[PDB]
């Protein structure tokens, strides 16, 4: 069957679902057509927030349904790493945000490699799993690369 | 010491230096300041100390402000504070970045900067009054606190209206329907005592900043560059009178502020 998830934009995402699929199911569809990683999806059903292990038919959730789709992405925070070289660079992130993504997003700003990139706070090597909230590492603090 | 409001830099000299990656990523990232730069001229960096979301909308709210906003002239805006405090006793669990007075001494700061802003003669002068205001910490801290608190009042008005069946904006219904903030005490303590804190603002939330100082905010999204998602505006279908103010995100995790060439400095 067919059903429908709107963003808070309004855009409609048309997904092929089964009675039967759970809503984790679903987000993984949501994340293959809208590249939204589940753990920031959240997925609104007659004013409530549906949970991972429960089916469409546990919802009621039918041919035609819509569902709105609530992101958890929050926006205002900046932190700095400095590089090898002594550059200072201002990034864009979110307390949720992985050390691995944050090593990704140093490659597309200065194009060094994820591989090469040892990330440190407060003497700590960072692992390439954990958040930055995992580290404490809060707004407009600073990273150093080695 | 961080500026608030960094100067304005040409907006590819500024994406270039920002996205040097041989990626796709940052190709993206290209593309969208690309179209961006379109209709502006220049950025202005946002200080991301996770007011970000409303130092950029305020900043580019009072920074236009022609005239003082109705919603701020209204004299009973003054008496919000005592009004909800003595009659909801948890909004006193409200983080400070007594309670009556510093609020009443937010809400009357902001309408009087933005007055003496709208006041003006000319535009030039107002916008470097603006700026110059986007200089001074104590007072610029206290007018998001007027924010924050504006937001929480309207998300109680909207609250309340819901459970009565009364009609409101869906964004609202949305907004309470999350497990952190199922009513506006959760939203309190869960989500706006964070804000300028230790996190942002969820893109629901931008609907309720928008509705908290009647601005409509139109953000270019560049992650979302080549779909409609692109141009996304908060709230989607606003009143007609609101100004509209306009910001951009590269990747919906912190908010700059474009500049038309009649927005210059010089």
């Amino acid at each position: 069957m067919q059903i429908f998830v709107k963003t808070l934009t309004g855009k409609t995402i048309t997904l092929e679902v089964e009675p039967s699929d759970t809503i984790e199911n679903v987000k993984a569809k949501i994340q293959d057509k809208e590249g939204i990683p589940p753990d920031q999806q959240r997925l609104i059903f007659a004013g409530k927030q549906l949970e991972d292990g429960r089916t469409l038919s546990d919802y009621n959730i039918q041919k035609e349904s819509t569902l709105h789709l609530v992101l958890r992405l929050r926006g205002g925070m900046q932190i700095f790493v400095k590089t090898l070289t002594g550059k200072t660079i201002t990034l864009e992130v979110e307390p949720s945000d992985t050390i691995e993504n944050v090593k990704a997003k140093i490659q597309d700003k200065e194009g060094i490699p994820p591989d090469q990139q040892r990330l440190i706070f407060a003497g700590k090597q960072l692992e390439d799993g954990r958040t930055l909230s995992d580290y404490n590492i809060q707004k407009e603090s600073t990273l150093h690369l080695v | 010491g961080p500026l608030s409001v960094a100067p304005e830099m040409d907006i590819m000299d500024y994406c270039k230096k920002e996205w040097r990656g041989n990626t796709q990523k940052a190709t993206c990232m290209k593309m969208g300041y690309e179209e961006v730069s379109q209709k502006f001229t220049s950025i202005r960096r946002v200080r991301g100390d996770n007011y970000a979301a409303l130092r950029a909308t305020l900043f580019q709210a009072m920074s236009q402000a022609v005239g003082l906003p109705p919603w701020l002239q209204d004299p009973e805006l003054m008496l919000l504070p005592e009004k909800l405090i003595s009659k909801y006793n948890w909004i006193k669990q409200w983080k400070l970045g007594d309670l009556v007075d510093k609020i009443k001494e937010s809400l009357t700061l902001l309408r009087k900067k933005w007055a003496g802003l709208a006041e003006m003669r000319t535009a030039e002068a107002r916008q470097i009054a603006c700026d110059e205001l986007f200089t001074n910490e104590a007072e610029e801290y206290s007018l998001y606190e007027a924010v924050k608190f504006l937001m929480l009042n309207r998300a109680i008005e909207l609250y309340n209206d819901k459970e009565k069946g009364k009609e409101v904006p869906f964004f609202s219904v949305l907004l309470f329907a999350r497990d952190t903030s199922n009513d506006p005490g959760q939203l309190l303590r869960n989500h706006l005592n964070q804000v300028g804190h230790t996190g942002g603002l969820e893109q629901v939330e931008m609907f309720l900043l928008a509705y908290a100082v009647r601005h409509t905010i139109q953000v270019y999204r560049l992650s979302k560059y080549n779909t409609e998602e692109f141009i996304t505006v908060y709230p989607t279908d606003p009143p007609k009178d609101w100004p509209v103010v306009t910001l951009i995100a590269e990747d919906d995790r912190h908010y700059n502020i474009p500049v038309r060439v009649c927005e210059e400095t010089s």
